[PDB]
């Protein structure tokens, strides 16, 4: 006669009234949060990776005489809001091309998302490196930020496309290769603007920065914009000349002035300065890669990355090209960021002959007892000598752990069952011993006691 | 306003009637 | 490939779909993020039953949502999975209903239901082969109720060959949720009648009942109630989105469903229903699914289907199973509870099946109920008007903007009409 | 060698691909399609596409383009050099490419 | 030189087909993808796959055979399941609308535009064969789209060939046990499109076929995939005669003038025999002798209507397999000595026999047994008259106040249509109480 | 949380989930000289699939004295002159087929 929903009640762990039903739910949520992580998809631990990568460090290279050579680290500082420019690889831009926005960063200290790298664009009739005013240089971000590399560029004003705030000429980091990704350099003072082309550019001597697809000055200004990252600002193209207008004209018909001198002030919106240096586990890592493996391939995910490695090596020795390592595991898609790849590469750095024992580990002495006694069974229908051909024929298809629930069809299994056996050519022969590693691994990834037992004991005929 | 009246347009029912004679005609014979 | 689109109005209209999409975006795979991750092949044949096309490779559901205020919709897009609908598919406007079914039908209704007209024109003329309208609104609201019917009645005009459902929650006797429900709640159920074409209402006094004394779950929030309803649907349109045995189509339950034209009113609810407690220790067997599925209380009107006799009734079983059991049972219990079952319409429990369980159990049910028991809540309803009507209280606000005594009269005096009409079929014997 | 492959050809071949796509389906479609083929057969589900399958695939659409002309094309399709190709940026030349 | 066209129309007849295809498919030697595995050649004097198949010239084979159905999702199955590469493309003639149970819809408004389309496919394919003996056709009756096309296309056929024979293969509601619940109205319609232009038809009523699989199958959770092959079986048999040796054959043409009395009592029944799993086959007798017996039993007629209750009138059984003749006789004069089965006054002779020589083939997977003796029995009887009598009570009462009505007249059709439907059957019923009296 | 997909058709016949990355490639050399079309019949050759090499029986040759034929048919006057003649058909054929080669899974369709 136990009467529910009385009046005031204690909590779940008090026996008053209730108690039977709501007790679980509790332990269903903690039920429930076993099974999240299980697939990498907690928001707790992206973000850490948003926000490891994105909050690593970098260092400055010097300056050598002051002179801004190609090669280099610099960082762009906003004169007008004393900060400097930032990325953000995680927040999209709208459109057929992927893109990345930028803003502004307020705290000074570099860090590898504050990191650009320059190199020559074009060719020129320049020999030495000496960068040159009115020249083209292109800005890319550091490596380690992104695998692809990465730009910035822009476009002319639209309707369609436009500022998310500042509502002028709108910049993302793409991946455009031609001419929006150009750059030159041009002097503060207009007095020297004209005769600046052919002097070399002082590093932290001002900046301004021309686009020459729209020759629209990049520049800072004060708007709010929120993201992540804390607090920053907005960074847009967009040149701030002088409102009063200067007769051109009148002083173009007399022939006074010329063209190429400007005749206008711009605002310190439009400053920029180049800044050089001020001076000149293992035992968790290796869980990851078998668990994001396991995902893609369930229990049986090992073995094809090992049968998709022996694809790209040849000869056998064992030691393949490091960068030819980090393909490979871009080629099988599993959710293993590319933060976590150099860790494999540089902790075994002279290997994955080395590393796939590593994967295997220690099995439980009960486990191995019914893998080399199935063998026996086998040994006695096929009689001396043992060939692959007798191992597919032997494959009993009908019953196995999935036909019997009809999770799959049995030319599924059947045909699955064959692709991890590897590229062995049908006539050559396979002794017990070696029969006896090819189940360890099938055991290494199905967690399960039960579900492992099953798969030998129905499937070859083993009492 | 009120439509309920079910006491009972009249020429469908009277069809029925003559539906209903056939069958028995057929039936008869 | 017979595509439909959904038209929900008002809040407690927006809420239901809310949660429609979102469990019928997990069946067919669809993330938050709306970029398809799907395992199995079959979940993409028929994904433009549902959903359109566009360039990027992101699917933007065909729906519907809009209200008299813009509150309401500031939050349904405003957690997540909001952000799949299309915001040209939004229209809201600045004034407010206040629980009066003039300002949003002729004032206000009337000065807005233009731009909706444009709306839905544009995507219904967009599928190749229109397969129906899906509505969700509630009756005893001010937008919903109100604004739903005079657009029922717009659309229908235009398109008279198309079949057109609804799903309205009619205010419980129990428990109160406003005090004009009465006079707005009666003068739209008789705008139903006559344009709409299948009516399968829903109570929140079901939805409070069964969550107490099957799920047992003491604190019930409004999600736990949608997530039922929005399985509800989710069962009727399943045979038209997935292969089996014997498809029915929306209409094909019409033709069975419905046995004369003013008729046309349906009970829903949803089996299995079982506890976390006893979420293993039952047998997930024909048998069980069966039993459960007539219980007095399973049902999800807050009429007893127990003080009358039924007229028609279709099951649609979903998820891989035998087929000789499904006939015997259904042929078992039109047997042992004859009195229940109207005696002149021999055979009267359809069947259907479909290939594609839902994600999470093994055997699912979808009931369908037209029941001479649903009269009861017109009783209350119909009872109710008059006495109120007496002192012509809260009338004078009515007359307010133009909407007078003519219909009230009329409105009120449909109602009584269908549910005597309704009661006679009873006592009718051959 | 018989001959260096010239770009006109490269050109011309492309021609008949991006014009036989829409072919199939309807003309908003012929994109979800595309993603297709690689769903339709990948268990790596990387996103990342082989010179052979390439192969297979364009094998596929009725238009038998020969290996000589496949290595011609492959090259120039990608720029990192790697011969290796990522579907965001495919399709995207396919397409929603404003010139040839 | 002798073939054979299939009609295929109906949720039950789309199915049906996909089963009927697979007997046939496994019998001639013609793999699931198309190709033969050669090792058949050697001048192969004998065309054993014309009666079903027709050659493409080098390697596969195209059957002739025409789907239709109004809705998409059944024809476009078969497109992408295991049978993709097997029809012809454009033979899979798809509908785009649900007949949604209203016969109306599916016989004057939606197939009209479409059953054009029909008329033209069975055109070009006649053309090919040379000796087309005649049509079969599997059709749902209680169901809409099955009957109204089923009907409309039978009218347009008669109009354009005439005296070619025609078979049709109807499922209609069982006694109790059944899904539509307008079935009696849609269904009662059909009886008067068949009645008068398809020659011969063999009840198949669903409820008759759980009993033979539960009473001794031993299956007691059957599902409509094992239902089919028992049916199929029957076609195996039926149509075997014409495609492989035999000591007395039996032709087609020997239907519309061997087992009908009169054009217009043309209903009859079917079964089969022996039905045994493949684990208590072997421990039986299974002889000449002991397997016509098991035909005549009342509990396993495929139609559930006792035969005990009416007479015979004639029928026609047909052995396939290794039956010695003279045991034939021997099972047919016990037969008749007994008295539980009894025989109209009228007619001294009703049976008429054939042996065929290629064994029974079993599908894999299924459940018969491997056997070596085997008969398909058919029956036109005057038992038949109770399935039309109960119908037709389940009808009238109903009727009586305009129960769905609606739905039909707002479409198109006449209210008077039904006055005389009823008087179909009212004269059919009435003709066949008349030929059982004694002379 | 799972879908399942295992349809009514295809758990009694099967699902194709084959086509691997070179396999649409072997097929297109096999249709690079392979022309689609037919020529007629040569006629007189459309017959029926014959089961017995005897005349109104079915020559099953077994021990069984019940199904010898050979030892059911010696009650005429003399050496029947049928199912001798009919045994060395059998053996012959068997030998030219060896000359040219056929095993066309039976002596009968040769
Ligand atoms: N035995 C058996 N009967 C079937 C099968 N499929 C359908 N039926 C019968 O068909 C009747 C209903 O019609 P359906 O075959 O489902 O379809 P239809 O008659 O073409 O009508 P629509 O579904 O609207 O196209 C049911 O009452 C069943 O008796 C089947 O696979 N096996
Ligand atoms: N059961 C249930 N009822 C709801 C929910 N949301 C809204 N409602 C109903 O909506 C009614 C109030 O709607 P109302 O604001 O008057 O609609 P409006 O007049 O058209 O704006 C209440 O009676 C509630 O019962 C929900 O999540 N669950
Ligand atoms: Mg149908």
């Amino acid at each position: 006669m136990h009467n529910y929903n009385v009046d005031r009640k204690y909590q779940y762990n008090c026996r008053i009234g209730n108690w039977s039903e709501e007790w679980e739910l509790d332990e269903y949520k903690m039920k429930e949060y076993l099974k999240n992580k299980e697939k990498q998809k907690l928001v707790s631990t992206d973000k850490e990776d948003r926000l490891k990568r994105s909050l690593g460090g970098v260092n400055l290279s010097y300056a050598n005489e002051g002179l801004v050579k190609f090669g280099y680290t610099v960082m762009i500082e906003s004169d007008f809001m004393n900060a400097v420019v930032a990325s953000n690889i995680w927040d999209k831009i709208t459109g057929t091309e992927e893109a990345y926005g930028v803003t502004v960063t307020s705290q000074k200290e570099p860090i590898v998302r504050t990191a650009f790298q320059l190199l020559r664009y074009e060719q020129d009739q320049y020999q030495d490196d000496v960068i040159h005013y009115g020249q083209n240089f292109k800005i890319a971000v550091i490596s380690r930020l992104s695998e692809k590399p990465l730009y910035l560029t822009s476009s002319h004003i639209t309707p369609q496309k436009c500022a998310k705030f500042s509502r002028k000429q709108e910049v993302s980091i793409s991946t455009n290769e031609g001419i929006n990704s150009a750059w030159c350099f041009e002097y503060m003072d207009p007095k020297l603007r004209y005769e600046m082309k052919g002097q070399p550019v002082r590093s932290g001597e001002p900046v301004l920065i021309k686009h020459i697809p729209t020759c629209q000055w990049l520049a800072t200004d004060n708007v709010q914009y929120n993201n992540e990252f804390g607090q920053e600002f907005e960074v847009f193209c967009n040149s701030y000349q002088c409102h009063n207008k200067t007769q051109n004209l009148i002083a173009e018909k007399v022939g006074r002035k010329t063209i190429e001198t400007p005749m206008r002030n711009q605002t310190n919106q439009n400053t920029f300065r180049i800044v050089t240096a001020l001076y000149p586990n293992k035992a968790d890592l290796l869980n990851k890669l078998r668990r994001a493996l396991i995902n893609k391939n369930g229990s049986n995910g090992l073995l094809f990355f090992k049968n998709e490695l022996l694809k790209q090596d040849k000869d056998n020795s064992g030691y393949l090209p490091q960068q030819q390592f980090k393909q490979t595991v871009q080629c099988h898609g599993i959710n293993f960021s590319d933060l976590d790849i150099k860790e494999v590469i540089q902790s075994f750095q002279e290997n994955y002959s080395e590393l796939l024992i590593q994967l295997k580990g220690t099995l439980s002495e009960k486990r191995r007892n019914l893998i080399n006694l199935a063998y026996d069974v086998l040994a006695e229908k096929l009689g001396q000598n043992v060939t692959l051909s007798g191992i597919f024929s032997a494959f009993n298809k009908i019953r196995h752990p999935d036909v019997v629930k009809k999770y799959g069809t049995d030319k599924e299994i059947f045909n699955n069952f064959v692709l991890s056996w590897g590229n062995l050519n049908p006539h050559i022969a396979i002794s017990r011993e070696q029969f006896e590693s090819y189940y360890h691994d099938f055991s290494a990834c199905v967690d399960k006691e039960d579900y492992f037992e099953v798969v030998l004991k129905n499937s070859w005929d083993i009492p | 306003q009120t439509a309920n009246q079910d006491i009972g347009p009249k020429k469908t029912c009277n069809e029925t009637n003559y539906a209903n004679e056939y069958y028995n005609m057929l039936r008869v014979s | 490939m017979r595509e439909i689109v959904h038209i929900q109005g008002g809040q407690c209209g927006n809420q239901i779909g809310a949660k429609f999409w979102e469990v019928i975006s997990d069946e067919h795979g669809i993330d938050p993020t709306g970029t398809y991750h799907g395992d199995s092949d079959l979940q993409l044949e028929r994904i433009n039953v549902y959903y359109n096309e566009a360039t990027g490779g992101r699917y933007v559901p065909r729906a519907i949502l809009m209200d008299l205020e813009p509150g309401t919709m500031d939050s349904v897009r405003a957690g997540p999975f909001g952000q799949l609908f299309r915001p040209d598919n939004f229209v809201f406007g600045q004034t407010g209903a206040g629980n009066n079914w003039a300002k949003g039908h002729y004032t206000e209704g009337a000065e807005l239901i233009d731009s909706v007209l444009d709306v839905v024109r544009k995507e219904a003329e967009g599928c190749d082969c229109l397969q129906g309208f899906q509505i969700t609104h509630s009756l005893g609201g001010g937008t919903g109720s109100g604004m739903g019917t005079l657009l029922i009645s717009k659309v229908r005009e235009e398109y008279p060959d198309r079949i057109m459902e609804t799903f309205s929650v009619v205010p419980s006797p129990k428990v109160s949720d406003t005090v004009v429900e009465p006079y707005n709640a009666t003068l739209s159920v008789h705008q139903l009648v006559e344009n709409a074409d299948e009516c399968m209402v829903i109570d929140n006094e079901a939805l409070y009942d069964i969550c107490f004394r099957t799920l047992k779950l003491t604190t019930p929030t409004y999600g736990d109630l949608n997530h039922l309803v929005s399985a509800a649907m989710s069962g009727v349109t399943c045979c038209l989105r997935f292969p089996g045995q014997l498809n029915s189509d929306l209409r094909k339950l019409a033709v069975n469903l419905i046995p004369f034209p003013r008729l046309h009113f349906f009970m829903i609810g949803f089996a299995p229903l079982t506890s976390r407690g006893s979420q293993q220790y039952r047998a997930l067997t024909v048998p069980e699914l069966t039993q459960q599925m007539f219980d007095a209380k399973n049902m999800m009107c807050a009429a007893d289907p127990r003080h009358g006799r039924y007229l028609t009734a279709s099951a649609l079983f979903r998820g891989r199973m035998s087929t000789k059991e499904v006939d015997e049972q259904m042929l078992n219990v039109q047997n042992k509870n004859s009195s229940y079952f109207v005696e002149w319409i021999p055979n009267n429990i359809k069947s259907s099946i479909c290939d594609i369980p839902p994600k999470g159990l093994k055997m699912a049910v979808t009931f369908v109920g037209n029941s001479t028991a649903i009269q009861e809540m017109f009783k209350r309803v119909a009872e109710q008007f008059t006495a109120m009507f007496r002192r012509k209280a809260f009338l004078h606000w009515y007359t307010g903007e133009g909407m007078d005594e003519m219909e009230f009269t009329e409105a009120e005096s449909n109602m009584n009409d269908l549910v005597s009409e309704y009661q006679q079929y009873q006592d009718a014997t051959a | 060698d018989d001959l260096a492959i010239t770009k006109e050809e490269v050109k011309g071949i492309v021609k008949t691909i991006r014009q036989k796509l829409i072919q199939k389906t309807k003309g908003a479609n012929d994109e979800f399609l595309l993603r297709k083929l690689f769903k339709e057969f990948d268990i790596s589900n990387s996103g990342f596409l082989t010179l052979d399958e390439m192969n297979a695939m364009l094998i596929k659409l009725e238009i038998p383009i020969q290996k000589r002309y496949l290595n011609a094309v492959f090259s120039q399709l990608d720029r990192n050099h790697s011969g290796v190709i990522e579907f965001e940026e495919f399709v995207y030349y396919i397409v929603n490419d404003p010139y040839p | 030189m002798r073939e054979v066209i299939s009609i295929h129309v109906g949720q039950g007849g789309i199915q049906v087909g996909n089963a009927c295809w697979e007997l046939f498919c496994l019998e001639h030697g013609i793999q699931p993808d198309g190709q033969m595995p050669s090792d058949k050649t050697i001048g192969g004097g004998d065309d054993a796959f014309n009666t079903f198949f027709s050659e493409t010239g080098a390697g596969k084979h195209v059957p002739r055979a025409v789907f239709l159905d109004l809705e998409p999702t059944v024809i476009d199955e078969v497109r992408t399941g295991t049978y993709r590469q097997l029809f012809h493309p454009e033979q899979l003639i798809s509908g785009k609308e649900d007949a949604a149970n209203n016969f109306a819809r599916g016989h004057y408004t939606i197939g009209k535009e479409i059953v054009d389309l029909c008329l033209d496919r069975i055109r070009k394919l006649a053309d090919n064969c040379t000796g087309l003996q005649g049509f079969l056709v599997f059709n749902s009756v209680g169901g809409g789209t099955g009957s109204g096309l089923g009907s409309l296309l039978l009218e347009r056929l008669s109009v354009d060939y005439g005296k070619k024979s025609k078979l049709g293969f109807t499922i209609y509601p069982s006694p109790q046990v059944s899904t539509a619940v307008v079935e009696p109205y849609n269904s009662i319609l059909s009886t008067h499109s068949l009645l008068e232009h398809t020659d011969v038809a063999v009840m198949l009523d669903n409820e008759a076929i759980y009993d033979i699989c539960r009473r001794n199958l031993d299956i007691e959770r059957p599902t409509y995939t094992n239902l089919n092959r028992l049916i199929a079986q029957v076609i195996s048999s039926l149509t075997a005669s014409l495609r492989f040796d035999g000591a007395l054959n039996v032709d087609i043409t020997e239907f519309q003038t061997n087992l009908v009395p009169y054009p217009r009592i043309h209903f009859m029944l079917s079964s089969y025999a022996p039905i045994i799993s493949a684990e208590k086959a072997y421990h039986e007798q299974l002889s000449v002798a002991e397997i016509t017996n098991s035909a005549f039993e009342p509990a396993n007629m495929m139609a559930k209507c006792d035969p005990r209750h009416g007479k015979y009138m004639a029928c026609s059984m047909m052995y396939r397999g290794d039956v010695v003749p003279k045991d034939v006789n021997a099972s047919i004069a016990t037969i008749k000595t007994k008295r539980t089965i009894q025989f109209v006054d009228w007619c001294p002779t009703g049976f008429k026999v054939g042996i065929n020589y290629q064994p029974p083939t079993v599908v894999p997977g299924g459940d018969l047994a491997k056997v070596m003796r085997a008969v398909c029995m058919i029956s036109n009887s005057t038992a038949i008259a109770e399935v039309f009598s109960r119908l037709d009570h389940k009808f009238d009462l109903m009727y009586a106040k305009r129960a769905f009505v609606h739905w039909y007249v707002g479409e198109g059709m006449e209210e008077g249509e039904f006055s005389e439907a009823r008087e179909d059957l009212a004269a059919l019923e009435k003709d066949y109480e008349e030929v059982g009296i004694e002379t | 949380e799972k879908f399942f997909g295992m349809t009514t058709y295809q758990q009694s016949f099967s699902r194709p989930l084959k086509e691997t990355a070179h396999q649409i490639i072997a097929q297109s050399e096999k249709k690079i000289n392979h022309f689609a079309g037919t020529n007629e019949r040569p006629v007189h050759q459309q017959s029926t699939k014959m089961t017995s090499v005897l005349t109104a029986e079915k020559y099953k040759n077994e021990q069984e004295p019940k199904d010898n034929t050979s030892i059911q048919r010696s009650w005429l006057p003399y050496k029947d002159k049928a199912l001798q003649v009919a045994e060395n058909n059998l053996i012959k054929n068997q030998t030219l087929n060896q000359t040219k080669g056929f095993t066309p899974f039976n002596p009968l369709i040769t």
